[PDB]
DNA sequence: GGTCGTCTGGCGTGCGCGCCGTTACACCAT
RNA sequence: GCGGCGCGC
DNA sequence: ATGGTGTAAACGCCAGACGACC
């Protein structure tokens, strides 16, 4: 029942219970952002991308193609891609340009990322509801999230395992934020927490 | 670059803030360093050295010239200057003096210039020429003996020291306005005011004491929390200096802990329920410091006594009790008697500017925790903060706010709060200002004020203004100071109507808005099942209709509201408003929630202060005005004007008694709430044994025909066209606007024969108010799609039809009539093309435009493409419009200028002048005759040689540079028709 | 002075002399169609789809990539494949949903069909004006553009070069002309047609 | 390297002040 | 700065 | 009294850029 409403796609519970590695992906107007696990809460990959080309007035695919497949290239493999969803809808007469860029981006790396679907039929990209996120965390007031900069400041600095390899490059990234903070790259910790939590490790 | 930016702006910000001992810490800790040692000796060594210049000193300027001469940099004779300026306050041996007095005579240096160019202040100037005479007293130099006096012709008879001359004084006594300077003296040491508010409050309850109790020692606890994080955090940013570089809480210990505790207390309470953008809470904090700053630096300095005794001298010439040994213009008294030195203060760059402000809205959140959820049960008593960060959408840009939390808004909603906050810029001087010098002194007495009104950078100027000779502003400046020195008060009756009417549902027909209980409501209700498809359609399109309705509602009861609490604020006293210009000459009031460029309610609560007996001519020019506030009739002489207000004397005396309970005659006119002013103040007068000697306060307004188009008629004169505008004499005034009319309907009479829906469904809706701003802007730039937009509107408030097709109209004068505008006005098209092909071949060679004004104001135009390209287009399509409002400033303000010397109040909106009942005549003659001054020189010959002079200086190439020789010498002919007619013209500005 | 306006993407000039095959492709609400052609104006395959559950609510990438795949398994393998590009307006506070849709089918296709793109960049799909095939065809009244069911009742039902065997098969799926307005879709051999006049 | 004639697109008469809100609205059955 | 409004010459 | 919460798809014109020019 709640997990109707936490993942889009309906995906049968006994392959969700041997999962390995997954990555999680949240978008944004000027840069997008993706960490990886591997079902011992080890984070060996998290990074981000700015400095785009898009969202300044032209919206051709062949721009999209190009930047895609660019940040598609470094991503490696697993066995899901858990994506971020969003509350805008269509009825907003304003922060229509920011749809529109969300809706592109999602369905090519919906369209792209998924290799063997025109065989099996096996779905491997889905959604993730960020108001359940942040429920979870009790980050939520007045129907709104908040941050979540101070929860990841105490991790990195029993939850979550963390080695030693990438500790001083987040820790220059908090550093980074604390001069002018980002949520992209602080909302994917959280959400693949809050997957190995709910689908998972029941 | 940015870090030497930075560092000049710290330590010229910190040798301002006597912080120049704490902050001799960082600049030999960044000499130290090696690869750092760039960017450090260019600008801000003799910063230091005025900065220790500034105080005595015992061998400390020895550490300065050392690391100077370790730079091989010039010392450029600024460092001599703070040697001998620290010379002083100290036993001197004069040892090796005259070895140091050869140095300043060696090395290509010279006395005599460096006591203007170091530029010091008055005491280390004075202190250095006290050093300099003790040894060798045969050097000393006057700054100048005369001052400088005007010696342009427009500008002749104004200075001349010949002739008698009348000067205006004040109604008060002496002492009553020294006590008025002190009282606005320590109402802007505190930068902000609090005012009651109008709402009517009813019913406390004890919730709402318990409210207001729990708020207090919520701000209690909040005050010492925020004072313990303040001194932690000072106490944190003091250790890193000596391992490191670039402290930021210099600028943080220049204000005391209890100023920044009062400022961020204030500024959570004015914070919406909604979240506010970080950045800008951010510069709303680095620039309240600096004018906190400013205040406070101005008032530990002294300035404010020697201040206080110059204003106690120069007042007595304003004084009704006191008397000078002659008589003078207010700006030559204070250039005399001595004077003070403005700061001229310079604004720090932004990257010590914006992280301050992030520092502080870092300080203010993460410290103030209030106790947990603020419910009736307090069974959690934890501590949460007041306020997170939330990450949101607003404008189409992704932005993080600064959001409360939902118990405190809760609180505050709960109490009623009728206590207002205002900044003390936006209220009216208690005391007369200060004159009008310099561009850089100003009016009032501790904010520093700008003369040239910018919208977003645009310093081209105040460059142009500070390169031409101080002599050629004075003109302008005395105009400013005198609309500067007129007083004012409040009327109260009406005041007091306005409040009552405020308090119980309003009247928005008279302006005056209605509150939120009164908001529509639909008619029905919304249903779930869906009993028909278009009923579910049109209840989403009805109740999404009526919330722009009621934020529409909101927003103006909120502007009313500010509007008449700031009115009765000002009750029982008098005050002041001082004045300011754009880059094209006109003038402006500072205050903007209250003055005389205003509604009709703003303006009917203004009265003058001081009273002239109405005189033999006093009540016939009330009557005159009363009937034009009125608005029936604009075509009649004054005759037939002036008779007209003895039919309607009894309902001036039934709108005067009883205003809201009888006949209510006042209500239906153009200015209702003036007209009522007025019918009191000329009831007041009738009903006494002698009208000539009663006392008035009401102004008197005299307006212009057509100021844009009457200027044109002169600069090449028009026989034709100058008829049409009143500058030649008649018995009736002559309409442009309703004379275009005639012809413009003329075929809608004879061709809704041949068929038409726009031409039949018009029938009478065309007047002189649907065309004149169209008809008005053909002289200068238009097009068709601004006359379209133009007419749209004004058919939008006539409620007769919508089928809003405007074409018919833009089209039938601009176009079908424009021949027949080109023959009701032409050969003011020749210059309209000859100043627009000039326009645009100076722009295709990469130049902005520019001149100088008659009187000698230099006007340049900013608008660039997006250093940067001169827009072609915005600058061809604005150069005319720009032209004629610069000569139409001259001539308001020589028009004031001569005005003063015979003894008048005078007040001056663009194209309409405000005075007395009594002193009507004086002004109309002097306004007849500056014009003819103005404009019997020549201004286009002069205009095309400057242009002349100022591009086709320069032979590069042979075919644009000819082009434009060409362009510029070919000057259209003047007509045959003499100036000296003005002065019997009675409808000239009438 | 054509091309830069004709096709959006950029490609070399000899690139687009030498070809042998082209897919046109055009969708709409409903649904989509295509054909194929052989470099000597001879048609192969034309067919179409018969109705989505997409466009019916939300807005799932789900079910658009199960549609997507579904249609384009049944495809045949050509050169160059081309679609339509519509010039609806940002600015008109109307039309969002239908602009929505078409992005992301845009999207879509670019990013299924335009397989090998990571190992070899050259494009394989492109985008060509709607507008400037309407002028050439003239049918365009200067706003809109009229319908298209002329060109192919002329030409069907010597230039043409329709082959024999498929003559009974194209007859009868154009026998079926009366409903659905299904014959606006026949837009894209009108668009190869234009696309081989215009390439060489 | 220097043109570059022409062909497609983006503002549209000039200047100066004030207030408000970042879709909630509406339904819900406890 | 964007959007909705309102006022003055 | 309260959160919970769902379900809501209107047009000219002139001046800088672009494919062809040299
Ligand atoms: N809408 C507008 N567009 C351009 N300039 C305008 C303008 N309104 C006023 N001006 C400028 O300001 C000057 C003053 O125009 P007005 O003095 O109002 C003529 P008016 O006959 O007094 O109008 P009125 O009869 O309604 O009072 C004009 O000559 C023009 O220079
Ligand atoms: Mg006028």
């Amino acid at each position: 029942r709640f997990l109707r409403k936490l993942l889009k796609p309906d995906i049968e519970r006994e392959r969700l219970k041997a999962v390995n590695s997954i990555i999680s992906i949240v978008f944004g107007t000027r840069r997008i952002a993706w960490a990886h696990l591997d079902r011992k809460l080890t984070v060996l990959d998290w990074q981000q991308s700015d400095r785009w080309s898009l969202m300044r007035g032209i919206y051709s695919s062949s721009v999209y193609l190009e930047e895609i497949s660019s940040i598609i290239s470094k991503m490696p493999k697993a066995d899901f891609y858990v994506l971020e969803k969003t509350g805008l809808s269509i009825q907003n007469s304003s922060l229509f340009p920011i749809l529109l860029h969300f809706h592109i981006m999602e369905a090519m790396l919906y369209a792209l990322l998924n290799k063997t679907f025109a065989q099996d039929g096996q779905h491997q990209v889905l959604s993730m509801n960020r108001n359940a996120v942040g429920k979870h965390f009790e980050l939520m007031i007045g129907d709104s999230r908040t941050s979540g900069k101070e929860l990841v400041k105490q991790f990195l600095f029993p939850r979550v395992f963390f080695p030693s390899d990438k500790i001083v490059h987040y820790r220059q990234m908090f550093l980074s934020t604390e001069l002018q903070r980002v949520e992209e790259l602080y909302d994917s910790l959280l959400q693949a927490i809050a997957f190995y939590e709910l689908a998972v490790f029941d | 670059s940015g870090q030497q930016q930075r560092l000049l702006a710290f330590f010229k910000c910190c040798l301002l803030t006597d912080q120049l001992p704490l902050a001799h810490h960082l600049l030999v800790v960044h000499h130290g360093q090696r690869q750092k040692r760039k960017l450090l000796t260019l600008d801000m060594y003799n910063a230091v050295m005025l900065g220790w210049a500034r105080q005595g000193a015992f061998k400390e300027l020895v550490y300065v010239l050392f690391m100077v001469k370790d730079a091989g940099l010039t010392p450029d004779l600024l460092s001599y200057a703070a040697a001998l300026q620290c010379m002083g306050r100290q036993d001197q041996d004069a040892g090796t003096i005259e070895r140091c007095l050869e140095q300043m005579s060696q090395e290509g240096l010279k006395l005599q210039a460096l006591f203007t160019a170091v530029l010091l202040s008055e005491e280390d100037r004075a202190t250095v020429l006290k050093a300099v005479h003790k040894v060798k007293p045969t050097f000393s130099l006057p700054p100048q003996l005369p001052p400088p006096v005007n010696t342009s012709k427009l500008l002749r008879d104004v200075y001349a020291k010949d002739g008698r001359v009348s000067y205006p004084k004040l109604h008060l006594p002496l002492k009553t306005l020294q006590c008025l300077f002190e009282k606005q003296l320590h109402m802007e040491l505190a930068s902000r005011v609090c005012v009651v508010s109008v709402e009517k409050p009813t019913l406390p309850s004890k919730e709402v004491k318990h409210a207001r109790k729990t708020l207090k020692t919520l701000r209690d606890q909040w005050e010492k929390a925020l004072c313990r994080a303040l001194r932690e955090t000072k106490n944190r940013l003091e250790r890193e200096v000596y391992e490191g570089r670039f402290s930021l809480y210099p600028f943080l210990c220049l204000l005391d802990e209890r100023e920044v505790v009062r400022m961020l207390l204030q500024v959570l309470q004015a914070l919406p329920a909604q979240g506010e953008s970080f950045t800008t809470l951010a510069r709303e904090l680095s620039a309240r410091t600096f004018s906190r700053h400013v205040v406070q630096r101005q008032r530990v300095s002294g300035q404010v006594q020697a201040l206080q005794n110059h204003y106690r001298k120069y007042l007595c010439l304003l004084a009704s009790d006191a008397e000078v040994p002659e008589p003078c213009l207010p700006r030559q008294y204070w250039e005399a008697l001595g004077a003070p030195e403005a700061l001229r203060e310079q604004p720090w760059p932004l990257p010590v500017q914006m992280e301050l402000g992030k520092l502080l809205a870092e300080m203010l959140v993460q410290a103030t925790q209030m106790p947990c959820s603020l419910d009736k049960p307090h069974r959690s008593s934890r501590l949460v903060p007041v306020l997170y960060h939330v990450y949101s959408f607003r404008n189409v840009q992704q932005i993080g706010i600064l959001k409360p939390h939902p118990a405190y808004v809760q609180l505050l909603e709960k109490a009623a709060e009728p206590t207002l906050t205002f900044e003390a810029v936006d209220v009216p001087m208690l005391c007369p200002p200060l004159p009008w010098t310099s561009p850089h002194s100003g009016a009032f007495l501790l904010s520093p004020t700008k003369l040239m009104r910018t919208v977003e950078g645009a310093t081209q100027h105040q460059e142009l203004l500070e390169t031409c000779p101080p002599t050629a502003l004075h003109g302008a400046l005395d105009a400013l100071t005198q609309l500067g020195n007129c007083a004012w008060r409040v009327n109260g009756r009406v005041l007091d109507l306005v409040l009552q009417l405020f308090q119980a549902k309003g009247c928005p027909q008279l302006g005056v808005p209605a509150p939120p209980s009164e908001a529509p409501q639909p008619p029905e209700a919304h249903l779930p099942h869906s009993a028909a498809p278009a009923r579910k359609a049109e209840l989403r399109r009805e109740l999404a209709h009526c919330q722009k309705v009621a934020r529409e509602m909101h927003s103006l009861r909120a502007e009313a509201l500010y509007r008449l609490s700031l009115a009765q604020h000002l009750r029982d006293r008098v005050f002041w408003l001082p004045h300011n210009m754009d880059f094209r000459g006109r003038t402006y009031p500072c205050p903007p929630h209250f003055n005389h460029l205003g509604s009709d309610v703003a303006r009917a609560l203004l009265e003058f202060a001081q009273g002239r007996p109405l005189g033999p001519h006093g009540l016939d020019w009330l009557k005159i005005h009363l009937v034009n506030l009125t608005g029936l009739k604009k075509r009649e002489p004054l005759r037939k004007r002036l008779a007209f207000a003895e039919e309607v004397m009894d309902d001036i005396l039934d709108s005067a008694d009883q205003p809201l309970t009888g006949r209510k005659w006042w209500m239906g006119a153009e200015e209702p709430w003036q007209t009522l002013a007025c019918c009191m103040e000329v009831a007041n007068a009738v009903r006494a044994s002698d009208p000539a000697a009663y006392v008035s306060h009401l102004p008197v307004h005299q307006d212009g025909s057509c100021n844009g188009l009457q200027h044109y008629a002169a600069l090449g004169r028009d026989s034709v066209g100058a008829a049409s505008v009143n500058l030649e004499p008649s018995d009736v005034p002559q309409d442009v606007y309703s004379g275009v009319a005639a012809q413009v309907e003329v075929f809608r009479r004879q061709d809704a024969q041949r068929g038409m829906r726009v031409a039949q469904v018009l029938e009478g809706f065309i007047t002189r108010k649907v065309v004149k701003q169209t008809v008005m802007t053909v002289v200068y730039g238009v097009t068709r799609y601004g006359g379209r937009l133009q007419i749209e509107k004004r058919l939008r408030e006539l409620s007769d039809f919508p089928q809003e097709f405007v074409w018919e109209a833009s089209h039938y004068l601009v176009r079908q009539v424009f021949k027949s505008l080109q023959e009701m006005f032409s050969g003011t098209r020749a210059i309209q093309h000859w100043l627009t092909e000039s326009a645009r071949l100076i722009s295709h060679m990469g130049s902005v435009v520019e001149w100088v004004t008659p009187l000698g104001v230099p006007v340049i135009q900013p608008y660039r493409l997006d250093s940067r390209k001169p827009n072609t287009r915005k600058q061809k399509n604005g150069f005319p419009p720009n032209f004629i409002h610069s000569l139409d400033s001259s001539h308001m303000m020589l028009t004031a200028l001569h005005c003063y010397r015979k003894g008048l109040t005078f007040v001056s909106v663009h194209d309409c002048y405000w005075t007395h009942a009594a002193d009507v005549s004086v002004m109309n003659q002097v306004c007849r005759e500056q014009f003819v001054r103005l404009h019997s020189e020549p201004i286009l010959q002069d205009l095309s040689r400057f242009l002349v002079k100022r591009f086709c200086s320069e032979p590069q190439k042979i075919l644009e540079a000819s082009q434009l020789k060409e362009t510029l010498q070919a000057v259209p002919k003047p007509g045959a028709f003499d100036l000296e007619q003005v002065k019997r013209s009675t409808y000239f500005f009438s």
